[PDB]
């Protein structure tokens, strides 16, 4: 369905990503519903201009070579992959999403300065 | 381990928005997009979400779109304002019965015609719950000494018709599938809805009416049930019939009071003047009462005596059962149905009364001349809520009586947006792998 | 200039997509103004997303790998190419677009592959 | 043998939107877009679209447009209320000629002043057609018995003025350029184009003015020819010049009626009145009319002879003539125009009479006065349009009476906004050649 | 900041790139009344410019890339400084009143050089 796969294992819910990334877009009735889409237009604008920084523009999967500070989650992979669901993970890492969006970005930065002059050859 | 990144996650948050809605007179459905045949529904299965229908901010954008819709339709009908001019009023008496004597007045008053320069001395009849004495006695509405009144114009009817509640894109509107559920706390079973139901904004202070019943037995919800300051609130199983009618054959007849705008006053009554009953069945009405007080002391005790007692309000509104019936308002005793004490084809009949002008969402200083409706009326509605009061004297005590009340109208759409919450979807999410970027 | 390539056969018409596609996105009588540029950004946001779903995303000629048969048209290159045009093409596909691009539902489930499954040490 | 998603393509499709565009008054062209020089319009090739005539939605917008810009622009001005007092009225003798006899009619009346305690008598001139006998005789106005009217603020000129129609972004237009084109069916000349051509709101009922004259020869063009009841709109292939004056010199008085609020009332006449001759010439009216007698029987009989008679309404709107001529609306005979019997510079003056009170876009209950313009007017305009009606019964056909007729203003915008149609563009195309992505 | 180190030199603002990326479209702090209309032109017209802007990017084969190279010529006409003097001593301010009423063609060059090589691709691949 919609999100039908929001309550079943992490790793299986990543299998079915666009049925949540599709249905993003979709007087008293007037002001009101254009400042809504107007908002909703807003918002997956500035979601996919972050995703536009970080070098994953039209991707739904990447990979960064940031690595893992384990102070973030002590837990390892025999754990997080089998018998959990994103919404706990969301409230596991709730107040460790800044800095790590920081040092994705920072990482970002440090990869696009160094091929424009092996470019330049 | 290396952070890989995802975009397209089910993660949804708590947040707030402005619901648009969509459906298939007052509540206008002309500026309101149409709905969709066979909305979807998915079954969630493994999530605990945390609801709380007292709380929920979509009850007050109900209230803020229906006050703002309502005055959207009062705009193009009748002003009304040169009418108040200085009544005289008789007592109308004709071979009216013994009860309700002196209830209708005979005012003769003139007024201002299509031209502006004459004028036309006319009769009216009006009720004694809509003037004042003002020292034959001279009378004056009761309306214009804070404001004028405005007409609600006849082709505008009062029928409440279902309205279902959209979300935008972003927004999730999660609905309550757990069948024992007070309305807080977490939920087992939740399922997600792009539409609500129909919700028709019923009209009612004690009596919940036409409303939606429930499933196995009556439910109990409240904010603090050891509090007796928050309003105990009942939702029935089965439902009871109720039948108000008004005997009386009431005319209705247009006076003009300038050039397009006219005043529809009442007419010359044909046959005899009786008051408007109201009839509840008594075995069904007793056995209903008798599952309440049954789910009611699951909260109190096994050997508390349950008593119930009349309404004890200050106001009209909150003492009387108010509703209206396609035009008139109605205004119902209500005094023989909560009169029984409980220790561990006969109807029940209700003087019923009828008023005209309107101060409905309690705003200062805009009200309504709701118009007489030619004929004879009957409305046939069924009771699906009540709103208790606890009168709560002191603590461990055996026992405690019951009373109606309300007039607060955001607990009357309580009881049918319990079952909804809206909340937001971040589709960002990282975690961790072994996977690296080339 | 703007859409005179009509008419025009496919293999004249693959040469000049970009100019149908800048003009894209390019009180009463105040509203309508604001609903309009509204209404674009919607269209125009859509059928960029749909893109970036399909795993071309930003290409003219973005040449992906789902299979034919006879049953979504079985007109050889030797005539759709050499004679007819794009307006008759929407014609004779108009009733099987809808599956193609459910079948085109496939980027997702190849980048989980390639990128969260492979490239690992 | 694979698919390979193609984005920008010239494919499209039909739809509907909101247009804007006006040029490089009560058609606003100050809360407006300006229009850009040199327009890009572009001749497509090979492509022939089914343009329809009598489908197009741009022509129901363009009714709305002008309605909702109509009844704003009448928003802040006054509004007569206190103009419906009794009125007292006798006839104007004066210079009268053997016409003009009653037409007009000297009354006076009372009105309240900016003091608010005293009155006046003040007097004015009002025509027959707009006061009603209620029975030295007192009169009302014709229009105090549904709403009281919003006289037109004389700052306010309602000139036609030229205005453009856009399509928003991602959307065009196309326009036909065939030059034998009836209405529907294809076209081999389509061409695109970003604003439209010097589109003009006139407002007429029976005879087309100042508007879009034809090319080669006259063009009739209509729905399914069998039936009586659509209209069959002819074009004119060259104008035919029309003069309608006023010859009447008038005073504008200020008769003031509140605090800031003027009713412009006629004041007395300067010299003889006469009748408003409304004229038209002999030679070029009776060529036209030869070139579309002509054009009638290339596809209605072959030789059955052609008749016109005069009109058969029953208002006043379409048995006559109706346009604008600054403000002061007139309605002329147009008798002598249809009297010939065809089978196969000297005037066709016209008596052209004249109304104050004016109610168009026919809606129940909204009147506008007029206010009345001072000294002679005088009008050259020309035709370029007809706006008959066939009306005869057999089927084995001897002869075919045209009666003009007309009305439904939605006529007169779909008779120059007839080569255009908007669509949409919808630029991915899927599936073409093989390829294999690595 | 934003608009941080604008002044400095053609080399300098390229590793300050970015700051100015995220703030082309909105403040979410910032996400009836004359202020509300006004705020929501101002929201659709900052949301025009963004998309318009991001399109004109991802025409040329470019989205994505805040730096990237093309293989379009560039005439002699047009400038005549070499590298040694552009990057180092000049601010880009003045870098706009020269190539003025060029840009125009300069777009067109980009558009026929990316559609050129997209269609060389489409035939490379094919084999
Ligand atoms: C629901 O309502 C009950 C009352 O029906 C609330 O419990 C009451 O809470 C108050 C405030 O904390 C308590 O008062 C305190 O008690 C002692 C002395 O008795 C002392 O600590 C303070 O001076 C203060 O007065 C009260 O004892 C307690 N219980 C009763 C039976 O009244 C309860 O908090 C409410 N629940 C919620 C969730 O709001
Ligand atoms: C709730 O129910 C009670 C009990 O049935 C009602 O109280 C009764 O109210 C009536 C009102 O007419 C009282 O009658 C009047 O009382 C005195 C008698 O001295 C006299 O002025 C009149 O002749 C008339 O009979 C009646 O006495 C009173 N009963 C008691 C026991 O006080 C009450 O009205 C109901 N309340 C509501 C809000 O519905
Ligand atoms: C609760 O729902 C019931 C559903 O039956 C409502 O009763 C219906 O009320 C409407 C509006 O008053 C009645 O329509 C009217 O009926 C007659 C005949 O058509 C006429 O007066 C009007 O033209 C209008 O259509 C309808 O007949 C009536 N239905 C029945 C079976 O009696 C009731 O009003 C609702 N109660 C509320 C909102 O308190
Ligand atoms: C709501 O209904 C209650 C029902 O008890 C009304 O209370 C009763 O009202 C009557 C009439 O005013 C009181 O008078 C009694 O009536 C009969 C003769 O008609 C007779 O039994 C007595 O001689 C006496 O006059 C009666 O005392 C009163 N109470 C009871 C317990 O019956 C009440 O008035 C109604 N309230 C409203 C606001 O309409
Ligand atoms: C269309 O043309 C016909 C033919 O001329 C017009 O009919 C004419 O109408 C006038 C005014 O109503 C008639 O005059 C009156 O006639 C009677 C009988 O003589 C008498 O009461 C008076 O002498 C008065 O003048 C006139 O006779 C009549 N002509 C004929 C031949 O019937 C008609 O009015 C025109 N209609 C329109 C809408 O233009
Ligand atoms: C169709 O064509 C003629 C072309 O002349 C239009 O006539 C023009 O009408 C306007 C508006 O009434 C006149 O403008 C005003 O006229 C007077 C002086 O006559 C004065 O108040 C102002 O200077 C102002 O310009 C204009 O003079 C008149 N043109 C001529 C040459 O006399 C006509 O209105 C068009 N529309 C219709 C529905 O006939
Ligand atoms: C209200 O009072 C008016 C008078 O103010 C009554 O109207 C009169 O009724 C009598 C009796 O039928 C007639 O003879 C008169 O001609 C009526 N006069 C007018 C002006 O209508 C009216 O009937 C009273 N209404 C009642 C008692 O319900
Ligand atoms: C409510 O119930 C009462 C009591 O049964 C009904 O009153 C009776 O109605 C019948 C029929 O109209 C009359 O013949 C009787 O005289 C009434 N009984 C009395 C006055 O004691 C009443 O009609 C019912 N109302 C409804 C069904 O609307
Ligand atoms: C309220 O009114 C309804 C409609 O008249 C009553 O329902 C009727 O009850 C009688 C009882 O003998 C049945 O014969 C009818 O078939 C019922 N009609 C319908 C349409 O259901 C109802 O009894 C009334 N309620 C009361 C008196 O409490
Ligand atoms: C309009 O149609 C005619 C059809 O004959 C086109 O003329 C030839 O069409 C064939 C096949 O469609 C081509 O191989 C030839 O090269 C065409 N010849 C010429 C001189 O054009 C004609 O080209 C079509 N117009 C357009 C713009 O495509
Ligand atoms: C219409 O009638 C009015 C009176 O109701 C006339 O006004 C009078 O005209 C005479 C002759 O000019 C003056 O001496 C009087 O002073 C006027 N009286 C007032 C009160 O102003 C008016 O002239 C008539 N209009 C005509 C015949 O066109
Ligand atoms: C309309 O045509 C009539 C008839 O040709 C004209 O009226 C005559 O005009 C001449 C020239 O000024 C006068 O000498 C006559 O006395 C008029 N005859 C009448 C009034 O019966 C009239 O001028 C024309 N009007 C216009 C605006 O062209
Ligand atoms: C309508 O008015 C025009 C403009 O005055 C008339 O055209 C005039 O025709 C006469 C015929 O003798 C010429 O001498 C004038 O030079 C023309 N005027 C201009 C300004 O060119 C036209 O004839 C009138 N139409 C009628 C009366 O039917
Ligand atoms: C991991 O996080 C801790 C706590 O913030 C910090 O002290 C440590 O330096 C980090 N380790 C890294 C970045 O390797
Ligand atoms: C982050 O949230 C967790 C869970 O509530 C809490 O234990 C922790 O202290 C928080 N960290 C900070 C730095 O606030
Ligand atoms: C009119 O009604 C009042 C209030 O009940 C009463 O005092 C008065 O006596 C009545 N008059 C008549 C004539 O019945
Ligand atoms: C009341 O009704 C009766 C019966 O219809 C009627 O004859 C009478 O005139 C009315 N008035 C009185 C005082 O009885
Ligand atoms: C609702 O029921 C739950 C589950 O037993 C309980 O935790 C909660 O306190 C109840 N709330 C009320 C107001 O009774
Ligand atoms: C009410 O009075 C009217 C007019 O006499 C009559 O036609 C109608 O039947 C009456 N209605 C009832 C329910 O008696
Ligand atoms: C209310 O109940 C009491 C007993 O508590 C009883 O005496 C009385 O008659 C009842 N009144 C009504 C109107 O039912
Ligand atoms: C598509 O439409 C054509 C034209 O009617 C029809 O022949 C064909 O069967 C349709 N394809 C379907 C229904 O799959
Ligand atoms: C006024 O006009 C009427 C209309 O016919 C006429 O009968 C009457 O004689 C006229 N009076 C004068 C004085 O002209
Ligand atoms: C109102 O009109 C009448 C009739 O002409 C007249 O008698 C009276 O003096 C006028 N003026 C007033 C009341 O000021
Ligand atoms: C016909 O009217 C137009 C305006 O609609 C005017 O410009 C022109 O001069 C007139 N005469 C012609 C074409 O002879
Ligand atoms: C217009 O031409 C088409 C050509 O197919 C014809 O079918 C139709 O009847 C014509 N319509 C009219 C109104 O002449
Ligand atoms: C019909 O019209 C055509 C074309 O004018 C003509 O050649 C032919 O003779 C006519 N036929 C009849 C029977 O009138
Ligand atoms: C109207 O009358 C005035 C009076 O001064 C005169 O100057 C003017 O020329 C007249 N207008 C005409 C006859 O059109
Ligand atoms: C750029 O070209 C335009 C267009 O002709 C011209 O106005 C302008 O002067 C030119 N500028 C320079 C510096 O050549």
């Amino acid at each position: 369905g919609f999100l039908g796969a929001a309550g079943s294992t992490m790793g299986a819910a990543s299998m079915t990503l666009t049925v949540q990334a599709r249905n993003l877009l979709s007087t008293v009735w007037g002001i009101k519903q254009l400042q809504a889409r107007v908002l909703a237009v807003e918002r997956y604008l500035r979601d996919q201009q972050l995703l536009g920084i970080w070098g994953c523009s039209g991707k739904l999967i990447c990979c960064t070579n940031v690595p893992w500070n384990s102070s973030w989650s002590n837990r390892n992979l025999s754990e997080i992959w089998d018998n959990m669901t994103w919404l706990q993970w969301d409230k596991e890492i709730s107040n460790y999403t800044q800095i790590i969006y920081g040092l994705l970005e920072e990482s970002q930065n440090q990869q696009e300065k160094n091929e424009q002059d092996l470019l330049a050859l | 381990l290396w952070v890989t990144v995802y975009y397209g996650v089910p993660v949804w948050k708590d947040a707030e928005t402005t619901l648009f809605c969509a459906s298939d007179n007052v509540w206008a459905t002309h500026a309101c997009v149409p709905t969709d045949p066979n909305p979807q529904e998915i079954h969630l299965e493994n999530v605990t979400e945390e609801f709380n229908m007292w709380k929920n901010n979509m009850v007050e954008q109900m209230h803020t779109d229906i006050i703002s819709l309502w005055d959207q339709s009062l705009k193009p009908c009748v002003k009304l304002t040169p009418l108040c001019v200085t009544l005289q009023c008789t007592n109308v008496t004709n071979n009216i019965t013994d009860d309700m004597r002196g209830e209708l007045k005979n005012c003769s008053f003139n007024m201002t015609t299509e031209l502006r320069d004459k004028k036309q001395k006319v009769y009216s009849l009006f009720y004694r719950l809509d003037v004042v004495q003002i020292n034959n006695k001279e009378y004056r509405l009761i309306n214009c000494n804070t404001s004028a009144c405005t007409q609600a114009c006849p082709k505008v009817s009062f029928e409440p018709i279902p309205i279902h509640y959209c979300a935008p894109a972003g927004f999730a509107i999660l609905k309550c599938k757990d069948k024992k559920f007070n309305g807080t706390g977490p939920c087992p079973s939740v399922s997600t809805v792009q539409c609500t139901h129909g919700i028709k904004p019923v009209v009612s202070t004690q009596l919940l009416l036409n409303g939606s019943l429930a499933e196995e037995e009556v439910m109990i919800r409240s904010e603090n049930i050891t509090n007796n300051a928050k309003n105990i609130l009942v939702q029935f199983n089965t439902p009871v019939q109720i039948n108000c009618t008004r005997p009386n054959n009431n005319t209705r007849k247009s006076i003009r009071i300038g050039p397009g705008q006219a005043f529809y006053a009442t007419g010359d009554i044909i046959g005899d003047i009786r008051q408007a009953h109201c009839n509840v069945s008594k075995a069904t009405w007793n056995e209903t009462l008798g599952k309440v007080v049954k789910q009611l002391r699951k909260h109190f005790g096994n050997n508390t005596i349950i008593r119930f007692a009349n309404s004890s309000g200050g106001d009209l509104e909150v003492t009387t059962h108010s509703f209206n019936c396609g035009g008139e308002f109605f205004y119902c005793n209500t005094s023989g149905l909560f009169n029984s004490t409980w220790i561990s084809n006969d109807s029940i009949t209700l003087p019923c009364r009828i008023k005209q002008i309107i101060n409905m969402w309690q705003r200062i200083g805009q009200c309504m001349y709701a118009p007489p409706i030619q004929g004879v009326i009957r409305c046939v509605s069924n009771i699906t809520g009540l709103i208790l009061t606890r009168d709560g004297g002191s603590t461990n005590s055996t026992t405690e009586t019951f009373r109606p009340g309300g007039g607060d109208m955001r607990d009357n759409w309580r009881s049918e947006l319990y079952k909804y919450k809206v909340v937001k979807i971040e589709p960002l999410g990282v975690a961790p792998t072994r996977c690296k970027r080339r």
